[PDB]
DNA sequence: CGCTGGCACTGGCCG
DNA sequence: CGGCCAGTGCCAG
């Protein structure tokens, strides 16, 4: 139920897709994210009607996270048409995740 | 004999005022002080000892001191002052002469810590004399609220000056006395401090003599200074700096940019066992957080991370780039960091094209900031350097090595690219006579280049003659060695069959020979064969070198320890070479006599032109523009003096070898022209 | 075991 | 962020 970006496919997969899209920008080396992803993968069954998880992975893809500020990660931002509408950084457990779409959907 | 020093308000390049001095006369064994008053007063003291064929000892006189009274006495007396050079003597000269083992401060110029070794104790107090006044001047005045500035502690005059100018001789005088009582220089039966000058230089070692006449002549060079192409230079700066931009556009393309973990302030824990994960980035955990905009929450954790551009210059981003384009080390480091350099750069082979051919943008990268790092940016690039009369004033210090070779800094000109390395012809033509107009007629310069011909294979020669007859010596003088050793190890260029024999001669492992004359180890071994078989008596040397300084030694872990019968050498002229190491002892013997013998010869050299009647300076007919281990450049002022120049050059060098009655006849090759370039 | 040297640039550490 | 310093690698003879 999640998306895989590139580089290449970021700007037609989220900024011209509709509706909100959940964007992870994390790395295979970074602690936080691993323990970030099972709950994502979650969050993904549940909001499969209101909401799109897409990961991209930073290494493979250099060019798209410059153009955010990517200070730290995980890093979560939410778009919706095309525009930042939220973001969050960190290992947020499934208990608070799920409030901060709630709270922004 | 009197001991002395001064205090001025500047180096000597923009010196202006004398500030204080004290003398210690041995005569009366009392000390006296001058204030800035009694300038005049100083200096007929001075000359009251040289009308008696005195001697008056400074510590680094030759560079400072004497040259500094000189210009300060036609500025503020109008007086004409010139100490004789027979009639000084400088401790830090003598210093390095006689603990030529250790390192020094030159004269605070460089930090103690980052030197290796001991230091002499005396000298270490002298070096640091204006730091430790200084930091009593900063105290003294923030303990009375006023601020410090620039280097104020030097533009007036002051007791506190005043006291530490006779600390000065106190401890001069005692570094002079403990080098005096080493017997091997200056023979006990003697009181040196008593005595006049001629029997100071006829019963000391002859070193003695050699190491303060360089000293005099190598200050009057740094003062000639070199005449350089500034405008040249700038010229140059721009097309590298252009040529650089357009390397880093393409390498940053290939090369993209990618993120790195950085301010990670806590240990990783596993969430299950709590166990640590010192392996993991660190992270970072949010305190509070939880619309709330704040983009942080809790007990969230997270890893900070910082975005970082491709750089050339990084040895670990290369290291890094070319091992995820498939590389796989082979060569690692001490440190297990992998080898990066030129030689696996050269060999390193990927897939992608694109980033094979990347390889040599970044090979010409590296060299470009090469050029550009010493010629413009660095620290001690040239054109930081270039003085105000358009000249480069480098430092040398006439004794910086064990083998009595200088060392030159400040920028160091003995390291300038050669003609045949990339941008050297550019490089080498900045600096040349023709860039300096005369004085009187505003006509260029003229350069004499010369160069001591196969120098070390004629000491080489020299040393092995006890054991072949003088044969060795005998081929030398039939046509360039260095040629008939090119063809012989089947060799490219000149330049290299000079680096092949020397890497050769001095107990280079068979690996690094191959390297140098290119192939695998099996080439660097067949050529040690050959040359090492076709001259035994280079065997015979070596072992007597040995069995006269070694009786045995172990190889407990990587180091060495080894039991000495005698941890130096006789030099050309009498002075211990201290030997490092029993495999460098043939290294340490033929370079010192090199070293020895140049020295000797550029003294020789000036000496028998101004025998000539010509006159040494940019105000006369020729001047000392730098000299590079075995070679010399001077200016003339006309083609007909580069002509006598070169010509006494050679007349001098068989001078030398014939004073120290050498077993090989020695010889120079001279050019004239307008600059380095084309003298070399 | 090349050996003598100077020196530049990167990256970890700290006031 | 500039000073200290180790680890590396190049320039000359
Ligand atoms: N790679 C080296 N290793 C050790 N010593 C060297 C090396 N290259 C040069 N030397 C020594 C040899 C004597 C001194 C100056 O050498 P220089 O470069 O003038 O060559 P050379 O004097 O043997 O012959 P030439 O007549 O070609 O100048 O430095
Ligand atoms: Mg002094
Ligand atoms: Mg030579
Ligand atoms: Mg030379």
């Amino acid at each position: 139920k999640i998306i895989h970006l590139t580089d290449d496919s970021f700007d037609t997969d989220v900024l011209k897709a509709d509706g909100a899209i959940l964007v992870d920008f994390w790395a295979e080396w970074c602690g936080p994210c691993k323990m970030i992803a099972p709950i994502l993968d979650e969050i993904a069954d549940e909001y499969q009607g209101k909401l799109t998880v897409a990961k991209l992975n930073i290494d493979q893809n250099p060019g798209t996270a410059p153009k955010y500020g990517i200070r730290g990660i995980p890093t979560l931002l939410l778009f919706k048409n095309g525009e930042v509408a939220a973001t969050k950084v960190g290992a947020l457990s499934k208990g608070q995740l799920k409030e901060f779409l709630d709270a922004n959907l | 004999m009197i001991v002395s020093d001064i205090e001025a308000n500047a180096l000597l390049e923009s010196v202006t005022k004398f500030h204080c001095g004290v003398i210690y006369d041995y005569s009366t064994a009392e000390y006296v002080s001058y204030r800035p008053s009694d300038f005049g007063a100083y200096l007929d003291a001075l000359e009251a000892e040289v009308a008696r064929g005195g001697l008056i000892v400074f510590h680094n006189g030759h560079k400072y001191d004497v040259p500094a009274l000189t210009k300060l006495a036609k500025l503020q007396l109008n007086r004409e002052f010139h100490l004789p050079r027979e009639n000084c003597i400088d401790t830090l000269v003598l210093s390095r002469l006689i603990h030529s083992n250790l390192k020094d401060t030159d004269m605070g110029l460089l930090r103690s810590g980052k030197l290796p070794g001991a230091l002499e104790a005396w000298g270490y107090r002298l070096g640091e004399m204006k730091g430790e006044y200084k930091d009593d001047f900063k105290r003294m005045l923030e303990e009375q609220g006023e601020e410090y500035v620039d280097g104020m502690e030097w533009w007036n005059f002051n007791e506190e000056m005043m006291d530490y100018n006779v600390q000065d001789v106190v401890v001069t005088k005692a570094l002079l006395e403990k080098l005096l009582s080493d017997k091997h220089y200056f023979p006990p039966e003697i009181d040196f401090t008593d005595v006049g000058y001629t029997t100071f230089w006829s019963e000391s070692l002859e070193a003695v003599d050699i190491e303060h006449r360089a000293a005099w002549l190598l200050a009057k060079q740094e003062r000639n200074g070199f005449p350089f192409d500034t405008k040249a230079i700038e010229e140059l700066y721009v097309e590298l700096a252009a040529r650089r931009s357009e390397l880093l556009r393409k390498l940053t393309e290939t090369f993209g940019s990618w993120y790195q973990p950085k301010g990670g302030t806590e240990m990783f824990c596993h969430p299950r066992t709590g166990k640590p994960l010192p392996k993991y980035p660190r992270i970072k955990t949010p305190k509070v957080g939880g619309l709330d905009t704040r983009e942080y929450v809790a007990g969230a954790p997270y890893t900070p991370v910082e975005h970082v551009v491709f750089n050339p210059s990084s040895r670990d981003h290369i290291q890094k780039k070319l091992q995820e384009a498939g590389w796989v080390p082979t060569k690692y480091t001490d440190k297990g960091a992998p080898v990066v350099d030129d030689e696996v750069l050269e060999g390193v082979r990927v897939d992608d094209p694109e980033k094979q051919a990347a390889i040599d943008l970044i090979k010409e990268y590296l060299m470009i900031q090469k050029r550009i790092g010493q010629s413009a940016e660095g620290d001690k690039a040239w054109l930081r350097y270039v003085a105000e009369d358009g000249k480069i004033h480098g430092s040398v210090n006439p004794n910086g090595a064990v083998t009595g070779r200088a060392t030159h800094a400040f920028p160091n000109l003995a390291q300038i690219p050669g003609v045949r390395s990339p941008y050297g012809e550019q490089c080498r033509a900045a600096f040349g006579a023709e860039h300096h107009l005369d004085g009187i007629t505003g006509k260029p310069w003229v350069q004499a280049g010369i160069d001591a011909s196969g120098l070390e294979l004629r000491c080489l020669a020299h040393f092995m003659a006890r054991f072949d007859n003088g044969e060795y010596a005998h081929e030398i003088l039939n046509g360039d060695i260095h040629t008939k050793n090119q063809i012989a190890a089947e060799l490219p260029t000149r330049d290299n069959a000079k680096t092949f024999i020397y890497g050769f001669l001095y107990g280079a492992g068979d690996e690094a020979i191959g390297q140098i004359v290119g192939a695998g180890k099996e080439r660097g071994k067949e050529l040690k064969k050959k040359f090492l078989e076709n001259t035994p008596a280079i065997a015979a040397l070596r072992e007597s070198i040995q069995q006269t300084l070694v009786e045995s030694s172990q190889w407990v872990a990587g180091e060495q320890q080894v039991k000495w019968k005698r941890r130096w050498i006789k030099g050309l002229d009498g002075r211990k070479v201290h030997v490092r190491s029993p495999h460098a002892a043939l290294n340490t013997l033929l370079q010192s006599a090199g070293a020895l013998i140049c020295k000797l010869w550029i003294i020789k050299t000036e000496e028998m032109l101004v025998e000539k009647g010509l006159k040494h300076g940019w105000d006369g007919d020729f001047a000392y523009m730098a000299w590079v281990h075995d070679e010399i450049q001077v200016g003339c002022r006309t083609e007909e003096i580069a002509q006598v120049v070169i010509e006494t050059a050679q007349e001098a060098m068989r001078w030398v070898g014939d004073h120290w009655n050498f077993r090989c006849l020695l010889d120079t090759e001279g050019k004239m022209g307008p600059n380095w370039a084309i003298c070399h």
